[PDB]
């Protein structure tokens, strides 16, 4: 009858998380702790390095 | 003086013609892990085609 | 005259790939059957037992 | 003392090296769970085909089952009076508790 | 006036019975093992003594 | 004060509707023991931080 609603996907969301490493500490190279569970875990645990 | 944990199969009928399956069965059930809706129909499925 | 060990196990020829099941390791392992659906299958898994 | 690991998805490299070299210097009794293992007998003669190593038995993932082989060895030809001797020998680091 | 042979109606009917009992069979069976049945899983309390 | 109105304004003329476009039902197996206990039955694709 009328045009209203839009529709996505994967939601968004208006507050986030945001990380400030410093160097001398910080390690870039292991990403890895499991399998199936690097993909349910991390990028909750890359964003807490 | 605690319990235990045992199996029936369901003898206590001394009735024939029902109970035909056994202790076993159940066994192999528990021993399966989780089947989830969209499992079963893809399992179904394979051992059909 | 001189055999080290001598054991049963299910047939190599009955049970065949004709009907998906495979056995090289003693274990009948078929390939597909219950399986996570969104993601993708795994090289080796003990669901395929 | 006698360890018993439960979850061997968690433990960092370190924790693994620490635990794999205080068996070795200390004679400490360590134990896993997770580990899914298909298991068949070896005869004597011609040795061994597939060798595993100690580091990779405390990163091997939850459900995946690799086989490793057991040295049967029960009728084996023991060595002639005369011959050169030996001097502190192998050492084995795996058993199965199934059995 | 024509008669039709009941060959071509027997037998037709007869392979139709005959693909319902074989397509219902997997799911009539990997069903099956998933319910368990004929079991009960109690336990049993001894009442002191030996 | 100007920055906020726009944000206020934002917010007020959002008409989303979510359909459900990923998912994955993960193997009891492989994903070990806390994680185990910690999700019921399938997740999404996008798990964020937590």
């Amino acid at each position: 009858l009328s045009d209203d609603f839009k529709q996505i996907s994967d939601p968004k969301g208006y507050l986030t998380y945001s990380v400030k490493y410093e160097d001398q500490f910080t390690k870039k190279d292991k990403l890895r702790a499991s399998e199936a569970d690097d993909r349910i875990v991390g990028p909750t645990v890359n964003l807490f390095k | 003086r605690y319990h235990e944990s045992v199996l029936e199969i369901a003898d206590i009928f001394d009735q024939a013609d029902f109970i035909q399956t056994s202790d076993a069965v159940r066994q192999l059930r528990a021993l399966m892990p989780t089947l989830s809706t969209s499992q079963i129909r893809h399992a179904i499925e394979r051992i059909a085609q | 005259y001189g055999a080290a060990v001598v054991n049963i196990d299910l047939n190599r020829d009955f049970f065949d790939t004709a009907t998906g099941i495979d056995l090289t390791k003693g274990i009948p392992l078929v390939q597909d059957l219950l399986v996570p659906i969104g993601v993708t299958a795994g090289a080796e898994q003990s669901a395929e037992y | 003392v006698h360890m018993t690991i439960n979850e061997r998805a968690g433990m960092s490299k370190l924790v693994a090296d620490n635990i794999i070299a205080s068996v070795i210097k200390s004679n400490w009794v360590v134990d896993i769970h997770d580990i899914e293992y298909t298991a068949e007998v070896m005869t004597p003669s011609e040795g061994y085909t597939q060798h595993v190593d100690a580091e990779s038995i405390m990163t091997a993932p939850k459900g995946k089952l690799f086989h490793l082989q057991f040295m049967d060895g029960l009728l084996r030809p023991e060595p002639s009076a005369f011959d050169p001797p030996a001097s502190g020998e192998d050492m084995r680091l795996i058993y199965p508790l199934q059995p | 006036i024509v008669y039709p042979d009941p060959s071509t109606t027997l037998s037709q009917s007869l392979s139709v019975a005959q693909v319902l009992s074989k397509l219902t069979l997997p799911d009539a069976f990997i069903n099956m093992i998933l319910s368990g049945g004929d079991s009960v899983v109690m336990r049993t309390y001894q009442t002191e003594a030996d | 004060v100007s920055g906020l109105l726009m944000v206020l304004f934002k917010v007020m003329t959002d008409n989303r509707l979510v359909i459900v476009g990923e998912t994955t039902t993960p193997m009891s197996n492989t994903l070990s023991t806390v994680v185990n206990n910690v999700l019921r039955t399938t997740y999404h694709n996008n798990v964020g931080v937590n």
